[PDB]
RNA sequence: AGGGGCGUAGUUCAAUUGGUAGAACACCGGUCUCCAAAACCGGGUGUUGGGAGUUCGAGUCUCUCCGCCCCUGCCA
RNA sequence: CCGAGGGUAGGGCCCGUGACUGGGGCGAAGUCGUAACAAGGUAGCUGUACCGGAAGGUGCGGCUGGA
RNA sequence: UGGAGAGUUUGAUCCUGGCUCAGGGUGAACGCUGGCGGCGUGCCUAAGACAUGCAAGUCGUGCGGGCCGCGGGGUUUUACUCCGUGGUCAGCGGCGGACGGGUGAGUAACGCGUGGGUGACCUACCCGGAAGAGGGGGACAACCCGGGGAAACUCGGGCUAAUCCCCCAUGUGGACCCGCCCCUUGGGGUGUGUCCAAAGGGCUUUGCCCGCUUCCGGAUGGGCCCGCGUCCCAUCAGCUAGUUGGUGGGGUAAUGGCCCACCAAGGCGACGACGGGUAGCCGGUCUGAGAGGAUGGCCGGCCACAGGGGCACUGAGACACGGGCCCCACUCCUACGGGAGGCAGCAGUUAGGAAUCUUCCGCAAUGGGCGCAAGCCUGACGGAGCGACGCCGCUUGGAGGAAGAAGCCCUUCGGGGUGUAAACUCCUGAACCCGGGACGAAACCCCCGACGAGGGGACUGACGGUACCGGGGUAAUAGCGCCGGCCAACUCCGUGCCAGCAGCCGCGGUAAUACGGAGGGCGCGAGCGUUACCCGGAUUCACUGGGCGUAAAGGG
């Protein structure tokens, strides 16, 4: 289940630093920022070239371990993401963002991914009026995600809603700070996810 | 004779039924000589029944003897109500 | 065409004992016919039974002799007290004695002495002088052979005149009541302990049957608790893994039991079992109240020569057959470093291993016999694996 | 151990000898009728021959015949005995056979 | 559950007069070789199925126990 | 009359098996030679026939995939 | 909207070619491990054998009795028990047990698929239309009584009722023979002759509701026939006497050598007859870029079978899964002359097997049979149980936290690694506690209105006190594989061609990224591997899409 471990790990490993920690895993010390390298005990040293096999799967743990998604569950979007019509490149990443958890940590509310799940497994997100608790669940065009009114006078939900006095949403999705709401104005598009993942490679990992 | 029943479809926990006119002899969800509407009865759906009449009337008209419940439903959608 | 089963009297099971052919088996064949004329309304241990009009009670008639002894003693354990038959002819015989000393190894309390053969040459001073015999055997054994209520009579003879009409009462013949001095001395005398229900269950299994239409049925005593139709039970002992099962009936001497206390002898038909995957020593509890173990450290006291016992003594490395509950097994022995001297009365501890796994829980006891003799006894302590 | 189809198999037998007289009936007097016509006796000929008929007719009320199987019987018959006939005798009685 | 059997090196088989238990062929250890095979020297390497028992000693004779084979048992 | 099945009898097809026997495959370090590979020490190969512990030899004709 | 290749012949090269791997899939099984839920799904083998219980009945408004509880004495008493209501045991009549449910043995064939034919046919109950329903007669059960028997039951005498049976009449009409007209294989009209009908039951009573009879039409469901399509062996090449055709019959709802006499001598075959092996066929399912290849389990259509085998009876329909007759094998009873039985229905046993479940609850729903109706029956069906057997969702926590504890592991002794991982701090609250708690169920029926349309009323929930909602609430499971290359991931020790690994290439003979253990890493995660089998890759049977001088391959 959506691993549970060591994950400033990955940070390091991928080589594309990351922060599924939030907070620190965005202070000046990420992992990354100690060890730009490989866990293990070699993790620094000579690296053959890596197989044009090595590099997809590389690239493909790399963007679904951004999201904690089990590969079960990946794949699966990516096959769906395969029929509909479109680019998969495009279309697969607008598939990733839809999730619930995902939409919730996009959306200030959770520090980390990994936060933002557990926020929506315990209930305190909400959609179009009735809680979902479901970290997969697939937001579609038009819906709000409000918190609970159990949960905004906890101690975390203000931290975590108050570092959005200033900070901006992204450009397809809004938000109503005090009211805790924000919709999902439209599916977010290449450019806008700016994210350290070239997805053309995942998706070749996925011919062979 | 050839009645007009309803054949459980959906699933598990989940009726949808099928307004049908099969040789009473058939099983419940075998084959059937047509269909003329559905019926699901937790309603959860703004059309839980919906119904031809044209045709419905014909096999009325022919020898088709509707159920109990059949009959409840196709009255409801106005088949009998002959003005 | 089955038949329930209801409680009302309380439930005692008993069996007979004496030396090879002499009164039991036979006399089992006959204290039966006595409590079926006015109720209830119609090599290998017999699990039988009589309701005398004050209690139900559930005969264990081992086939006895010699070779008959791991059987013979997995039966002695299930009693509450003994019938001991004793005959007028030869009188108290070898395997008279042995059957007695198991007694007192099994802690097998009470014994009821019926004097058979009786009918054979009247001999003045000898029906007064057998029973003298006879009690001083008791004692020289520690029994409290001097308050036994010691009956005479040819057994059987009470049985022609039951074998030719099932309708025969009290009083006539002075055989045939001749068998109602023995039932009014296990009324009376032979208590009826106290069997714990508000402990978690266990059944040791005896035998094990495959009832056509219904699969497996393990027979066996109540160690405590109860169970009924419909409870989740678990196999403890042999076999690779513990498996669990549902116990789907129960029965009291092939009559429909609505629910078994301790102390009772039922069969239970386990919901899907092979007769492969049951048999004897093995128990059946509760899921979670005991588990399997190999090794433990023990303490038991080897019995002295002089009562039975080694007169050698063996070193670590000594492989003899402990007795639990109701089987035997075998297992290598671990003396605690330097003990490399225990001998005979000896009382001591140390490490063994079963080479097959069964039930040990700590605060259980068991015998250990190699060679043909109990060669010491015990209780275990928590076990190492 | 048993239940009601016996009711069944009682009636059985009985229908069974209902029919299966009145089947060997119409056959010994549909044999007696060109017994006769082809012997010459046009008279006492369409006489049994129309008793034959009946009979068959009458099966089929029930569930003895029914249908062409009655039809078929007859035909084989008006033409067995109008085809006996015709070989040297003249239909006397028009009690029958149509003219 | 109860009878009757067979278990000896690495494997096939002897000592069945109560006496540390040997033959064959293998294998192992050196020597030569990178290592083997050959060749030359030199070795019984064995829980005598386990464990106890009589005894001056038990492979042989008692009993118990393990695995396997055989016959015969077993509807709460 | 037909007729399931049962007999007696003789065929066909398939499978199992048999003392013994034919050749085959495979198998770290066995025996005998030396056919072939370099006119491989008699160019080779080949159909056939006779012969020979064995590879093979020889005869007749053929091929060059032999100078 | 759709196509990826790699390893391995050599000292090296190019080519040919085989083997092997990476991907999907499975009614699965085996190993390690295992928490929840939803929807699925579960004897692939012995069509082996089976203890129990249950899978089909219902109508008294078709008809006559027995019997028990009771209006209340018939006569004035317990004698005509007449009568009256609801019951109740079988009987007689009726409709249904020929559907639904199981299985795949058999079958290579009009069995199936697809398209048609029938001037060669049938079709219970249901519809619309036409006309009728009048005289009469009789039987056998049940029951009383006698009898043989262990039983199952059987026989004899005698009452008796019908919607049972039979006779006459009526002939709207219909059937048959012959003539004629239209028409074209036996269809439709007509005329003379013959032949054929029928039941009364309940009320609320010159009327209705339920039935009845004959004909016509409709529906629906079927039978029979035909074209094309449907596996491997040619080391199977010739097969055939009811054989092929005819004529007249028998037979059938109906065509037909289907069956039979008699006559003719035919019919079939390399376009594969006959024979052997295997197999139920299809919609579809898996794979595939496609063309194809494989398959045919769950659901739906067709077929076939009901211990093995033959046969009919009843009936609209069966040669009939829980009907009958008989032979056989096996199961049991027996008072030894004859008796009972068939789980490939449901749940369960045993055997076989690598392997496949509960003797569960409910007719509440849908469907079904019988019923005027109430209602009864219904292991069809609706559900619950068991197994990660599959798919889908969910959990084992989130956020802080050191130039970085310990332990373990490496180390050029300075250090590096597992690692923000832990511990530690705040932190949400899987489970579980208390309370509330369904949708699935609105008709039949009752009242109004005529029992029609429409309007109103009442009963009814197996799953379940489950889902779901509210409030309370503890940090609470991790494994399996793999790390020489293919193929993601490397270091120490042990071992020393041993022990072992191995899908292919190949590793191991004292420094082994290949054995075994450890540290660390990689993949995936309630799973992960293994074995088996199908497609792919395999343009490696090549139609799409290959080849033959020397690689296999040109016939002398
Ligand atoms: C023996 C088999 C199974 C035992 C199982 C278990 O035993 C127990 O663990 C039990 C717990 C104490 C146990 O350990 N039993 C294990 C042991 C227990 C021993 C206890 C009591 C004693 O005391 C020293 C007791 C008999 C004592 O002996 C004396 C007898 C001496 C006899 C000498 C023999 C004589 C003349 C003779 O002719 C003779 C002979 O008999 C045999 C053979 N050849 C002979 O020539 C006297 O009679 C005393 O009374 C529990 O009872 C368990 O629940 C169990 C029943 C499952
Ligand atoms: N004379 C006599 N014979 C007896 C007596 N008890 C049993 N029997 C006989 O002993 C023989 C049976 O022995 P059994 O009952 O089997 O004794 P078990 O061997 O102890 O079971 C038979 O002949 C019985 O009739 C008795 O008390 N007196
Ligand atoms: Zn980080």
């Amino acid at each position: 289940g959506r691993y549970i471990g060591p994950v400033c790990r990955l940070c390091r490993r991928e080589g594309v630093k990351l922060y599924l920690k939030g907070e620190r895993c965005y202070s000046p010390k990420c992992a990354m920022e100690r060890r730009p390298y490989p866990p293990g005990q070699h993790g620094q040293k000579r690296a053959r070239r890596p197989s044009d096999y090595a590099v997809r799967l590389r690239e493909k743990q790399k963007l679904r371990r951004i999201y904690g998604i089990s590969e079960r569950q990946f794949r699966n979007l990516f096959e769906e993401a395969s029929k509909k019509k479109g680019v998969t490149g495009s279309v697969f990443l607008g598939l990733l963002e839809s999730r619930l958890d995902n939409v919730v940590y996009r959306l200030g509310f959770a520090v980390s991914r990994r936060q933002a799940r557990q926020l929506v497994r315990h209930g305190h997100i909400t959609v179009n009026g009735r809680r979902v608790d479901l970290p997969s669940y697939r937001v579609r065009p038009g819906d709000e995600i409000a918190v609970a009114e159990k949960s905004r006078n906890l101690e975390l939900i203000r931290q975590n809603l108050e570092a959005m006095k200033g900070r901006k949403v992204g450009p397809w999705l809004s938000l109503d700070v005090e009211g805790m709401k924000g919709k999902f104005l439209r599916l977010p598009d290449r450019e806008d996810l700016a994210l350290p993942v070239n997805e053309q490679l995942v998706i070749e990992f996925y011919s062979r | 004779m050839v009645k007009i029943r309803l054949a459980r479809f959906g699933s598990k926990h989940n009726p949808h039924y099928r307004i049908v006119v099969t040789d009473a002899r058939r099983k419940r969800d075998g084959k059937y000589i047509e269909k003329i509407g559905y019926y699901d009865p937790r309603k959860t759906t703004p059309d839980w029944l919906k119904v031809d009449v044209e045709r419905a009337r014909y096999w009325l008209s022919v020898g088709a003897q509707p159920t109990d419940t059949a009959r409840r439903l196709l009255r409801q959608a106005g088949v009998f109500r002959q003005e | 065409a089955k038949g329930e089963f209801v409680r009302t009297k309380p439930h005692v099971n008993v069996g007979t004992i004496g030396h090879v052919d002499h009164g039991k088996t036979t006399l089992t064949a006959a204290l039966t016919y006595v409590a079926a004329a006015e109720n209830p309304n119609v090599i290998n241990t017999a699990h039988v039974e009589y309701e005398t009009a004050k209690r139900h009670y559930s005969h264990v008639d081992c086939p006895g002799h010699a070779d008959y002894i791991k059987n013979m003693i997995t039966g002695a354990a299930q009693m509450d007290g003994a019938i001991l038959v004793v005959s007028a002819a030869d009188g108290p015989m070898p395997q008279t004695r042995e059957h007695i000393l198991l007694a007192r190894q099994v802690g097998v309390p009470y014994i009821v002495v019926f004097m058979n053969k009786v009918d054979m040459v009247d001999d003045p001073e000898l029906l007064d002088l057998v029973e003298m015999e006879v009690r001083d055997l008791l004692n020289q054994y520690e029994f409290p052979g001097d308050e036994v209520p010691v009956i005479r009579g040819s057994a059987l003879l009470a049985l022609e005149q039951m074998h030719r009409n099932p309708k025969t009462r009290r009083g006539e013949n002075e055989w045939v009541d001749k068998i109602w001095e023995l039932l009014d001395a296990i009324d009376e005398y032979i208590p009826t302990p106290v069997r714990d229900v508000d402990k978690p269950f266990l059944m040791p299994v005896e035998d094990v049957f495959t009832i056509t239409g219904r699969g497996t049925v393990a027979t066996g005593r109540i160690e405590r608790g109860k169970v009924k139709v419909g409870d989740e039970v678990e196999i403890v002992g042999l076999a690779p893994e513990t498996r669990r099962t549902v116990v789907t009936g129960v029965e009291m001497h092939r009559k429909t039991l609505q629910e078994g206390i301790a102390g009772d002898n039922v069969g239970v038909l386990l919901r899907g079992v092979s007769r492969e995957e049951v048999e004897r020593g093995q128990v059946l509890a509760k899921p979670g109240s005991i588990t399997p173990h190999t090794k433990f450290e023990a303490s038991v006291y080897v019995l002295k020569k002089e009562e039975g016992g080694r007169h050698t003594g063996f070193f670590s490395g000594y492989r003899p057959q402990f007795y639990f509950r109701t089987t035997d097994v075998t297992g290598v022995v671990q003396l605690p470093p330097g003990v490399e001297m225990v001998m005979p009365g000896d009382n001591v501890t140390f490490t063994v291993e079963l080479i097959k796994p069964v039930a040990l829980e700590e605060g259980l006891r068991f015998a250990i016999r190699e060679g043909g003799r109990t060669v010491g006894a015990g209780v275990v302590t928590k076990i190492l694996e | 151990r048993n239940l009601s189809a016996l009711k069944r198999h009682r009636q059985s037998l009985k229908r069974r000898l209902r029919n299966k007289a009145k089947k060997s009936a119409i056959k010994t007097l549909s044999k007696k009728a060109i017994q006769l016509a082809q012997e010459g006796k046009a008279e006492e000929a369409l006489k049994i021959m129309r008793k034959a008929e009946s009979l068959i007719d009458k099966a089929a009320k029930g569930s003895t015949l029914h249908k062409n199987a009655a039809a078929r019987r007859k035909s084989r018959l008006m033409r067995k005995v109008r085809q006996l006939l015709e070989a040297a005798g003249a239909p006397l009685i028009g009690g029958g056979l149509s003219a």
